[PDB]
């Protein structure tokens, strides 16, 4: 049993997000399971999206199931003959970007009382990351953190809103290696991405010796050199 | 599916007219007043 | 599933198995009706299926 | 459900992580990896699913679910969600649990914060960043304050990554006006690590 997630890993703000999730080894017809999606936003916990059941009762067709917040902007469906199951958001922004696993529920799905009961996703997918962005490829922007202990001081460069990944800041162009550091990106509100970087040198060095970093960024095409003053 | 045994629907505003429409036509033969009362099966073979 | 009507003995018949979940609608246009036999002829009758 | 934000242990140890707010039977646990994803490690409680080690064990008592792995090993290290079904048909996630089987020593955080720079006040942004480094757990919370009252505002935190030295490594960017930078003096910004915290302030 595989689950393959397919569909657009970059969406426009405002637009409509759809994704398909390709099963393997399994019916989609059959009445064992829910199948539906998880969503898991960078960096945070996993949020329930939704899953649906075409295997109904004499007074329905089905069963379909959204998580409250989602549901006016959401729509699930499956398709039984082809072995699909689908995803389609309306009105896309920056805070639904997530990694989207497609999920397959069990619990009291074969033999329920009422209605049927899903409470665990059992068969997972490996998962795609859809990124909403209301803007295009942009280029970062370089300021310099001054610092101020403990005999040696730190001091960073900033690299603030840019898009896409990756970025490579250097310290004097791969000068210093013992004392040097680089935090990961972080996912904007507004789409972007940023990061920084930090390094320890002694309150001795501070004078005409000065600290540059190397920043390089391939998409944008942008290279650029910044020097620090406390 | 439902874990349920098998039942049959009857609306209770539509039994009971019938009802009250029907036990004024045993009193043309029983008496104008009596007293009717209504009970389920006594007893016997299922089909009963 | 199995059933004998007509008080049939010899032969019995086995309903076969139906897919999906089964929903009937149908008029109810009559009843079959006993009277008690306790009497008491004078005082109340009551009636059963 | 509330699920506790880390958890430590040696190899061979055992681990008891606690979830509450489960009326039902029907909570599961999740196990995932960094950079994977999430595989489900338990359900119905108790019952243990196919290729997972005895070791694992869940436990209900009250409204409180929890969640037993004896005998701790290096690819036990990841984050632990919990979930259950709640009213009619929803279901919910736990803020998990993430459990560090990480190489030894256990060791305090280390905040260095950083002002806007002038270059960067220029462009009508402000933003201060919060750097933690050098932690075991892997999982630390962090919380940004004005002068005196909490600032609830421009919070961007992103989870833990493992460094050169195997020592876990945060940033939390706050992002916020340049009118609301000078009119309050000085900024403070709370770490939390297991249950101490380390706090930092700057001022123009
Ligand atoms: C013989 O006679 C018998 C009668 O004596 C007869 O029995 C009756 O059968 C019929 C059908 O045959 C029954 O009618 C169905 O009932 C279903 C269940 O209804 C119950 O639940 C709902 C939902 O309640 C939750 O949600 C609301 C809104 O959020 C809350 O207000 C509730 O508190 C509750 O919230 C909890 O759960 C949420 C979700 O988990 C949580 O988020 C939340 O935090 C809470 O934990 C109630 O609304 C119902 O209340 C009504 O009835 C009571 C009765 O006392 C009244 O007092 C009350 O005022 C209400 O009127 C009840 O409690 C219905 O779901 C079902 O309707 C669905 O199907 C129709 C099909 O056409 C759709 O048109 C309709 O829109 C509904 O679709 C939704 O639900 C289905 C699943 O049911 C989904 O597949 C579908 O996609 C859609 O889901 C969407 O909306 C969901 C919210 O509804 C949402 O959660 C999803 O995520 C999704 O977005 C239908 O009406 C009837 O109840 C029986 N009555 C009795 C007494 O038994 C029997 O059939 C007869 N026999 C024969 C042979 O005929
Ligand atoms: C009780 O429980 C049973 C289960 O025990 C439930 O039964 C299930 O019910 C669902 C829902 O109907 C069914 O899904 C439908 O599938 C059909 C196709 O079915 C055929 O193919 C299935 C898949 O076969 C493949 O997989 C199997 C397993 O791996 C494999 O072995 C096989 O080789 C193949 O590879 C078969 O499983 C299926 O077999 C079933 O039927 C046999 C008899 O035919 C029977 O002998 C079997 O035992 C088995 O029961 C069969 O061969 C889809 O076509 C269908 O999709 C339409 O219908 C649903 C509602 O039913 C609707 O929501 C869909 O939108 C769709 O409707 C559109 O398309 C139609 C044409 O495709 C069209 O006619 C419609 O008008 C509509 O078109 C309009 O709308 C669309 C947008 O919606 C629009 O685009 C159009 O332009 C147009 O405007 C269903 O998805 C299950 O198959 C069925 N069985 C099982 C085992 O799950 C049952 O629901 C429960 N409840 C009740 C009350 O009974
Ligand atoms: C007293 O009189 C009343 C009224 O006259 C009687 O009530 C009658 O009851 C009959 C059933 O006994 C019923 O016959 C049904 O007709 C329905 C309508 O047919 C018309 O519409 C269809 C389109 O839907 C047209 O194609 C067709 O040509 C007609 O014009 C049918 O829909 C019924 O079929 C379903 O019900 C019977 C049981 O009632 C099942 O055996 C049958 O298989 C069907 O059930 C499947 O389909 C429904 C959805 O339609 C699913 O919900 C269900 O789960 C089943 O789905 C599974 O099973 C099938 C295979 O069985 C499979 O293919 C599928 O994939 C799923 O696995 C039925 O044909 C009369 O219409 C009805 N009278 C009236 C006026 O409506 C009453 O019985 C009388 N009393 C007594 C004691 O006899
Ligand atoms: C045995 O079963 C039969 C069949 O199920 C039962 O007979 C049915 O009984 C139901 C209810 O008693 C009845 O349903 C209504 O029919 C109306 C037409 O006659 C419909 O207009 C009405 O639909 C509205 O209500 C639904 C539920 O509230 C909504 O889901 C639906 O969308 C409708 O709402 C609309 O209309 C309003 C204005 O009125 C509007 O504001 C809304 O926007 C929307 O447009 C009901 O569905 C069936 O008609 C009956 N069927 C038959 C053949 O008579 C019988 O009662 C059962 N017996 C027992 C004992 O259980
Ligand atoms: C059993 O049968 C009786 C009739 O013998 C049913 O009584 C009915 O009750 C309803 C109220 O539930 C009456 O409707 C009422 O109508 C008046 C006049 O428009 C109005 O003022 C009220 O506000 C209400 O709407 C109805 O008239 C009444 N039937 C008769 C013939 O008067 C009773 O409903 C049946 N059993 C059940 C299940 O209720
Ligand atoms: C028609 O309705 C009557 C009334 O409910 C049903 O009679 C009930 O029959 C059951 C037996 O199946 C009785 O249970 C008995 O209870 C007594 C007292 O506790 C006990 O001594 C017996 O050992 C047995 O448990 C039940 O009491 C009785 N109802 C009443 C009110 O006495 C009858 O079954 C119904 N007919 C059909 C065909 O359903
Ligand atoms: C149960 O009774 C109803 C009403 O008498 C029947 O429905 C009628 O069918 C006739 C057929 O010619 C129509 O002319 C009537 O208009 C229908 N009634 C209504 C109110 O529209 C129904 O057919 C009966 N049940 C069965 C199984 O036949
Ligand atoms: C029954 O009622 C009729 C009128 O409805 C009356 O003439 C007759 O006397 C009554 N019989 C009695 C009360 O025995």
């Amino acid at each position: 049993p595989q689950l393959q997630e397919s569909g657009p890993t970059l969406v426009e703000a405002s637009e409509t997000l759809s994704l398909t999730c390709a099963v393997s080894g399994d019916s989609t017809a059959a009445c064992n399971s829910f199948w539906g999606w998880v969503r898991q936003p960078p960096g945070k916990g996993l949020e329930w999206v939704g899953s649906l059941s075409h295997c109904a009762s004499y007074w329905n067709r089905g069963w379909t199931y959204h998580n409250p917040s989602l549901k006016s902007r959401l729509t699930l469906a499956l398709d039984t003959p082809k072995n699909l199951v689908f995803l389609k958001l309306n009105s896309v922004t920056a805070a639904d970007t997530a990694t989207y696993y497609c999920a397959r529920f069990g619990g009291e799905v074969l033999r329920y009382t009422d209605w049927p009961k899903p409470a665990w996703v059992d068969l997972w997918g490996r998962g795609t990351l859809v990124t909403v962005s209301s803007a295009s490829t942009k280029g970062p922007s370089v300021f310099p953190l001054a610092p101020s202990s403990g005999g040696t001081a730190a001091l960073g460069c900033l690299v603030k809103d840019y898009f896409p990944e990756p970025v490579t800041v250097s310290w004097n162009s791969g000068a210093l290696t013992s004392g040097v550091h680089t935090f990961p990106a972080v996912l904007q509100s507004s789409g972007l991405y940023s990061l920084s970087s930090v390094v320890t040198v002694p309150s001795s060095s501070l004078g005409t010796q000065t600290y540059i970093c190397n920043v390089n960024h391939k998409p944008s095409n942008t290279k650029v050199d910044k020097r620090v003053e406390p | 599916g439902d874990i349920r045994q098998a039942h049959c629907n009857v609306s209770k505003a539509t039994w009971n007219e019938t009802l009250g429409k029907v036990v004024k036509q045993l009193r043309k033969h029983f008496g104008n007043n009596t007293i009717i009362r209504f009970a389920n099966s006594s007893g016997g073979d299922l089909e009963v | 599933q199995i059933i004998n009507m007509w008080q049939r003995i010899g032969q019995a018949m086995y309903a076969p198995p139906i897919q999906g979940v089964i929903r009937c609608v149908s008029n109810i246009t009559g009843l079959i009706l006993t009277r008690d036999g306790g009497s008491t002829n004078s005082t109340t009758e009551t009636f059963r299926p | 459900l509330t699920q506790p934000p880390s958890a430590s242990g040696s190899p061979g140890q055992s681990i008891t992580i606690s979830c509450t707010g489960t009326s039902n039977n029907f909570v599961s646990w999740y196990q995932q990896h960094a950079g994977k994803a999430p595989k489900l490690v338990i359900y119905d409680v108790n019952k243990r699913p196919s290729g997972v080690p005895d070791r694992f064990s869940g436990s209900k008592s009250g409204n409180t679910a929890s969640l037993t792995v004896s005998g701790l090993q290096t690819d036990d290290e990841a984050v632990y969600y919990c979930g259950s079904l709640v009213g009619n048909w929803d279901v919910i996630f736990g803020g998990g649990t993430k459990l560090t089987v990480l190489g030894q020593p256990k060791a305090a955080p280390s905040v260095t914060l950083f002002p806007p720079s002038s270059e960067e006040l220029q462009a009508n942004k402000a933003t201060l960043v919060c750097l933690i480094s050098d932690f075991y757990p892997g999982a630390v919370t962090v919380a940004w304050k004005a002068d005196s009252s909490p600032v609830k505002a421009g919070v961007e935190t992103t989870t833990p990554s493992k460094q050169s030295n195997n020592k876990y490594a945060a940033s939390s960017y706050l992002s916020l006006t340049p009118e609301q930078w000078k009119s309050h003096r000085s900024y403070s910004c709370q770490v939390t690590h297991e249950g101490s915290t380390v706090e930092k302030t700057v001022a123009p």
